[PDB]
Formats: structure tokens, sequence, C-alpha cells
């Protein structure tokens, strides 16, 4: 029906502009986080590329 | 019935119940396609002879 249609363009508009500041965080301020902490770990990082 | 015991087929009329649920309509229509169709068939509990 054309009332559902213009439902779900809306609900979808407002996940693609939602104000998460998760994935900036991810980006610039998580790694650095994961290098301070690795060298202190009782078991060093083990990795493949 | 020789043919049940050894069949692999199993009849679960809830499929058709599911899918059945998430087809949009209007509330205020005084005909619903959805609910006619499952008064129509309306088999379960049977013996599927």
């Amino acid at each position: 029906t054309q009332s559902l249609v213009s439902s779900m363009r809306g609900t979808l508009d407002k996940l693609k502009l939602i104000k998460s500041m998760t994935p900036m965080y991810l980006q610039q301020l998580a790694p650095v986080e994961l290098a301070v902490i690795a060298p202190m770990l009782p078991f060093p990082p083990f990795q493949v590329p | 019935v020789l043919l049940q015991r050894i069949s692999p087929l199993q009849i679960d009329p809830t499929i058709i119940s599911n899918t059945m649920s998430t087809v949009s309509e209007s509330t205020t229509q005084t005909l619903s396609p959805a609910s006619s169709i499952l008064g129509k068939l309306r088999p379960s509990n049977s013996d599927f002879s």
C-alpha cells in the first residue's frame, strides 16, 4: 500500500542520518587504545595478515 | 498408511499462516484477502488421507 511505501522510505532515511559517534571512534581513537594496552598483556598478540 | 511410515515428507500447515501474517493492508476495508483465503482452506489436526 502507498502509505507503507512512504513510511518505509522515511524510516530508512533516518537510519542513514543517525547521529552515532561509534564509526568515527573506531577510526581515530580505537586503534590508539589497543596500541597502548598491547605491551602490557600477559599473552602478547599473535596475528596473521 | 503404508506410505506414511516410510515417506520423509511432513505436512506442516503453519507455513501458510506465517507467510499470510505479513500482508500489508488497511484495517478500514470491508474485504480482507489474507483472512478470506485462511477461511477457505482451514485444515489442521487432521489425517491428510
